């Protein structure tokens, strides 16, 4: 690429800058934050205006459209079932399942632009919205309606014209209209459009119906009468292609040379000489151009306008010649002060079977890649696409694949679709994946389970890693102990394990009670995550023999937290001071040796203090309350190991 | 089966989906229901109405598009809604607060009746907590959250009548009444807690679980007419059917879901029926009327088959009316189990089931809806 | 290949070398007369232990087609060449078309029982048949979408069984499925290989040889 030299689009924001501010931005993962700055204080005002407004720019305001978000969902059930599909088919019944499947995306367009129309009748303050979306929309399936005729059903020299006969009748109602209210008037031959609506008819191929009409005019008018019934024959008589015929391309070229010699005798005859209108009829069925171009306004768009000059002088044209048609019928449609506008740029890019250049002008036209992602990836499955790598290591399909995915990141509920569009990007989509699924905005539990679980099935550890890491902090810094502990253990992050089960300890020496019980009971072998999990865990179930009445069991747990050095130093006093007691139980609980097992942590933790204490802070009222414990337990000590010395004396006789 | 189901386009994420409550006396059919959006800009609550115009032709397929008859804006996602009567609609936010709504038939408008905007939050912070359920016995409301709090209000007063502070010390996740003073709770370390209301003490009455590894549970339900027969959903996709009186361990545990089951409901009148959905984009119901024919006392025929599971029943239980839900016998519960929506949904987060008539919402934007559940 | 080989050399022998030397010793004792000895023993080398056998390596070798993934190009070539070859087995040796073969009254031709190879090749389509579109489905896309050589034998596969096939069913599978319009709509895409085969210098050769196999699938297909 040469670096384009167009001018980047200034985005004007209202109210930003006025005043000589300097202007701060921050990049979000779709966003733009934008917020006014005082970029240099020369001056000790404490009264300077706090930024009253921080604007949120969006890139694409579309993807944030409730209707366009149907869109969006139907269009992804297409490309997943396309992608699952490509297995399957072989040679021409491939071809028809993929006009199958462009159809489809043109009637998922079609119903939103239906249901965008009667939101807009409804409401007066968003109908201008409504109005300038369904103008894209009606771009969007008219330029890929031309491409599913060109491209994808490859129409040869006959079928081409019929669609695109076809093609103009599916995106040009004006003629339709016009028949009506000529139609709904008491008298239809008398009203003024009413020779507009025949000749609108002939424009668009339609000689049946401009028959009908004709027919009203032979009727009421006993002058006109033989004139309309020429009329009629010749219009009747119009050779037609049937995309079932034997009929060859050279027999119908024979028979429409024939037919145009008889409509040009009538004309040097003066048959139609008393009415100028069936002249004007006779002469646009001999492809005349000046009255042809008189008829604009009948054609609205330079496209019918072609597609009528193709009917009436070329109905035989090639593929090849297209854009040769195309562009004179633009150079003469356009032939005063009017600019092409950028759809006719798409539409003569078509026209001209160049692929790149449609997705180009596409993707600075559109807002969103929705068109150029979708409609690149089913030209893909027609092979048009050679294997070309960009200079950047994906194909043409995967780059606007994964920026149409990472647009649909952005948006809180169709992230979800985003993730099977980059299982179909081959060479980074996984990758891109990854860096998405750690952006995403976890505001739930419910979100970060449906995250996990896509993050699980795709073998992505770093990410169910980092999404319980995540979670593990926003339940902490919420005061839920037992939910932080939870996602720490899923995360097998020992250290955040170890960090909480230290908050659950001192919560414990502050209000002698745990707040979340029922975890820590059912920890199981996530319970030698870390060495403070473990001992929070044997700690619990200590409490728990205890609450059994399984007094010697529940001594015997207590003294090997203690001896296996598994407890926290700050912890110990808890610890011996849950030990009095069952050291004050009337049976002996605790054996002579373990009495004196209890008596050395006792005195090693004595000595630990005595060693941390600065001799400067002496003097805080915590350190009466912790000698009063101590000589508590020296008492409790003492007078477990005196009877415990009496009942194992008396048991060795 | 697909041709069921009327599908209705919303452009909004669908938390929950929930039945007006028709008068038992009545023959008419539900046909307003209430839903819930969760992960949009504005989340909102909207009430429904399914379209009776009057098809005197018996061969003309459904296609009644349920009409949105009024909304209001709702402060963060909607985690749970239950109507409390015929007016008035109940809510749990990711805010924290639990709402009453009243619907204004004649306007067709919502307004706040009450609001409850610290129902739940963390000690010591005082942070909002997010309401993860409620549950209403009009006018009795409970409500659930993240803060592993249990609140107890009556919709005509302003205060919490109580509250259960450090009831669980992990995430509830969902919450039924058992009986008109007695509530279950499931939570995120896979354990469904029995509650006394009327007890003084923050203690459950009773604990269950699974035996091995727990997984959390995200849905609970109870039988109507079987108050000990109680249904839950989890994490692992897992149906466990429990009797809340025969010990601490579920009768039953059924593969349901690929995925997290996000609803259980037994059907109000028809408790032979069940239904559950999913994370993995599916709504199945589960049948176990197979088992209704009357014991024809005839006749006798011979023949094996083994296959192996262990459990230990002892044998001294009388024949008193068999829940079918409770049946261990491989010879005669014959679940029927049917897939009610096409393949390829995104995830269905909430079911609602009122006689003929069931609806569900999903993250496909969509809310479906039947009037011919069982035809 | 060998097995259809070993048939087709067994078939060429003339049945006039089992007379002369050295059995007529041991039959002379038993006396029954009644009925003329002359027709009942003249077949019976290949036709009374083989069918069984030979429908055996029939099923087993169409569930090694389909047990063969699109992976593997070289094993499924040979494995369509196999069939071709076992296909040759039940093919009755071309009759010339004497002037006495047209005096066989069109009433002979009605109440001469069913022919050994008639049968055989009947049975084998019934074997075809239980495959179902399974099958179809994949002979037909390595017919399309192939490469060079499974191509070539997938449509002489192809061709094979469109002949033998009396109902039409694989021939309705094949326009019902699409494969024959790709098949048609394919010959614009070789309209371009096949004109730089005319210059004085072509390259390799493998274009035409899937065109002639192309073109004679087809002209198999017209003839009904």
């Amino acid at each position: 690429m040469e670096e384009l030299d167009v001018d980047p689009a200034e985005t004007p924001i209202p109210g930003l800058g006025q005043q000589n501010r300097h202007i701060g931005f921050s990049w979000g993962p779709g966003d733009l934050l934008l917020y006014e700055t005082l970029y240099q204080k020369q001056g000790n005002s404490e009264t300077a205006a706090r930024c009253p407004f921080m604007y949120l720019v969006r890139s694409d305001e579309d993807i944030y459209s409730p209707v366009l978000r149907k869109l969006f969902n139907e269009s992804h059930s297409i490309f997943v079932g396309l992608q699952k599909s490509a297995e399957e088919a072989s040679g021409k019944s491939r071809k028809a399942q993929l006009v199958q499947v462009s159809r489809n995306y043109r009637s998922v367009l079609r119903a939103c632009m239906e249901e965008m129309h009667t939101l807009s009748e409804s409401t007066r303050e968003t109908a201008q919205k409504y109005i300038s979306q369904i103008s894209i929309l009606s771009a969007m399936e008219l330029s890929w309606n031309l491409c599913e005729i060109l491209f994808i059903e490859s129409a040869p020299a006959g079928p081409l014209l019929i669609l695109l006969l076809e093609w103009v009748r599916l995106h040009v109602c004006e003629v339709d209209n016009i028949v009506q209210d000529v139609l709904r008037s008491e008298k239809p031959t008398e009203h003024e459009k009413f020779w507009d609506g025949v000749t609108g008819y002939v424009l668009q191929g339609r000689m049946n119906e401009a028959r009908q009409l004709l027919a009203k005019e032979a009727s009421t008018s006993a002058s006109a009468r033989s004139m309309c019934r020429v009329l009629d024959d010749l219009l009747k008589k119009m050779p037609m292609l049937h995309t079932g015929g034997t009929q060859t391309l050279t027999e119908f070229e024979l028979k429409w040379q024939h037919w145009r010699e008889e409509c040009e005798r009538h004309l040097q005859n003066g048959t139609f000489s008393s009415n100028v209108h069936m002249e004007a009829v006779c002469r646009v069925l001999l492809g005349d151009e000046e009255v042809l171009l008189e008829k604009r306004d009948l054609m609205t768009t330079w496209y019918h306008f072609l597609v009528s000059r193709l009917l009436f002088k070329h109905p035989t044209v090639k593929p090849t010649e297209l854009h040769f048609y195309a562009q004179s019928s633009l150079d003469m449609f356009l032939a005063g002060d009017s600019c092409p506008e950028p759809l006719d740029n798409i539409l003569l890019a078509a026209f001209e079977f160049d692929i790149h250049q449609v997705i180009k002008e596409f993707s600075i036209v559109s807002s969103n890649w929705w068109f150029v992602a979708h409609l690149t990836d089913l030209l893909d499955h027609c092979q048009l696409f050679q294997a070309h790598n960009l200079y950047f290591g994906a194909n043409m399909r995967e780059f606007l694949l994964l920026d149409y995915a990472s647009g649909l990141f952005s948006h809180h509920s169709l992230w979800q679709l985003g993730v099977d569009y980059f299982d179909y990007c081959p060479n980074l989509g996984r990758e891109y994946l990854k860096l998405h699924m750690e952006r995403i905005p976890l505001s739930t539990e419910k979100k970060a389970l449906k995250a996990l679980r896509i993050c699980e099935q795709r073998q992505m550890t770093e990410q169910v890693r980092s999404i319980c890491k995540t979670m593990a902090m926003q339940s902490l810094c919420n005061r839920r102990l037992g939910s932080a502990l939870s996602w720490s253990i899923r995360a097998k992050d020992a250290a955040f394990a170890t960090l909480i089960s230290d908050r659950f300890l001192k919560e414990y020496c502050e209000r002698g009670n745990f707040t979340d019980l029922d975890l820590i009971d059912n920890l199981g072998s996530a319970m030698l995550l870390s060495d403070r999990l473990t001992f929070l865990g044997k700690y619990r179930e200590f409490h728990r023999m205890y609450s059994q009445e399984q007094f010697s069991e529940a001594a015997s747990l207590l003294l090997s937290l203690m001896t296996a050095r598994i407890a926290p130093c700050s912890f110990w006093l808890t610890l011996l001071l849950d030990a009095l007691p069952l050291l004050e139980q009337k049976q002996v609980i605790f054996s002579a040796e373990q009495t004196y097992e209890l008596m050395r942590c006792l005195e090693d933790r004595m000595a630990a203090k005595l060693e941390s204490t600065s001799p400067d802070e002496i003097q805080k009222q915590d350190s009466s309350i912790d000698n009063t414990k101590v000589e508590m337990l020296r008492l409790a000590l003492a007078r477990n190991l005196a009877r415990a010395i009496v009942t194992e004396g008396a048991l060795q006789e | 089966m697909a041709d069921k189901f009327a599908a209705k386009f919303v452009s909004h994420k669908i938390s929950r989906t929930r039945w007006r409550p028709v008068s038992a006396s009545s023959l008419q059919q539900p046909d307003v229901f209430a839903t819930g959006s969760w992960d949009n800009e504005e989340n909102k609550v909207c009430v429904w109405a399914t379209s009776d115009f009057g098809a005197t032709s018996l061969d003309e397929e459904y296609q009644g598009d349920p009409k949105q008859l009024c909304d209001i804006k709702h402060p963060g996602d909607v985690m749970d809604m239950q109507f409390l009567d015929k007016e008035r609609i109940v809510t749990g936010s990711s805010t924290g607060t639990v709402t009453i709504f009243r619907h204004h038939e004649n306007n067709q408008t919502l307004s706040v009746n009450q609001r409850w905007e610290q129902a739940h939050y963390h000690v010591g912070s005082n942070m909002r907590a997010p309401c993860t359920a409620i549950v209403c016995s009009s006018p009795e409301i409970v409500s659930v959250g993240e803060d592993g709090r249990i609140n107890c209000f009556r919709a005509e007063s302003r205060d919490v009548l109580r509250t259960i502070d450090d009831a669980d010390s992990s995430t509830m996740h969902g919450v039924t009444f058992l009986r008109t003073t007695e509530i279950l709770t499931v939570n995120s370390v896979g354990q469904l807690k029995l509650w006394d209301l009327r007890k003084q003490g923050n203690d459950p009455t009773q604990i269950f679980s699974v035996t091995g590894e727990r997984v959390p549970l995200h849905c609970v339900d109870r039988h109507p007419n079987q108050q000990h027969v109680v249904a839950t959903g989890g994490q692992d996709g897992m149906l466990c059917i429990w009797d809340v009186r025969h010990g601490k361990m579920p009768m039953s545990l059924l593969n349901a879901h690929e995925a997290e089951m996000w609803e259980v409901h037994f059907h109000p009148s028809n408790p032979d029926h069940l239904f559950t959905c999913s994370e993995d984009g599916s709504l199945w119901h589960w049948d176990a009327s197979a088992d209704s024919e009357k014991p024809t006392f005839l006749l006798g025929g011979r023949s094996t088959f083994n296959i192996s599971r262990s459990s230990i029943a002892p044998p001294n239980a009388n024949q008193s009316l068999a829940c079918a839900w409770l049946s261990t016998d491989p010879t005669k519960g014959q679940l029927e189990i049917t897939n009610l929506l096409p393949s390829s949904t995104l995830s269905v987060n909430s079911l609602d089931v009122l006689g003929q008539n069931l609806v569900c919402g999903t993250d496909a934007e969509a809310i479906y809806v039947t009037r011919r559940l069982f035809s | 290949a060998h097995l259809s080989q070993s048939v087709r050399t067994e078939l060429k022998q003339p049945m006039t070398a089992s007379g002369l030397g050295q059995s007529q010793y041991v039959q002379m004792l038993d006396g029954s007369f009644a009925a003329p000895p002359g027709t009942e023993n003249i077949s019976a080398g290949f036709a009374s232990i083989g069918d069984s056998s030979l429908h055996m390596i029939l099923r087993n070798l169409l569930e090694f087609i389909l047990k063969t993934g699109g992976g593997f190009q070289r094993v499924r070539a040979h494995l369509y060449g196999s069939l071709l070859y076992y296909l040759q087995i039940a093919q009755r040796p071309d009759e010339p078309d004497t002037l006495e073969s047209a005096h066989k009254s069109m009433w002979e031709r009605l109440t001469a029982p069913e022919d050994v190879f008639s049968k055989l090749q009947r049975d084998n389509l019934s074997i075809f048949e239980s495959y179902g579109t399974a099958l179809m489905e994949v002979v037909c896309r390595d017919a399309c979408d192939g490469h060079d050589i499974g191509r070539m034998l997938a449509l002489a596969l192809l061709d094979r069984i469109v002949s033998v096939d009396r109902q039409q069913q694989w021939l309705l599978y094949l326009s019902n499925s699409g494969y024959l319009k790709v098949l048609v709509d394919s010959l614009a895409e070789d309209d371009v290989v096949l004109r730089n085969l005319l210059t004085p210098q072509p390259p390799l050769l493998k274009a035409l040889y899937i065109y002639e196999s192309k073109m004679a699938f087809l002209t198999r297909v017209a003839k009904s």
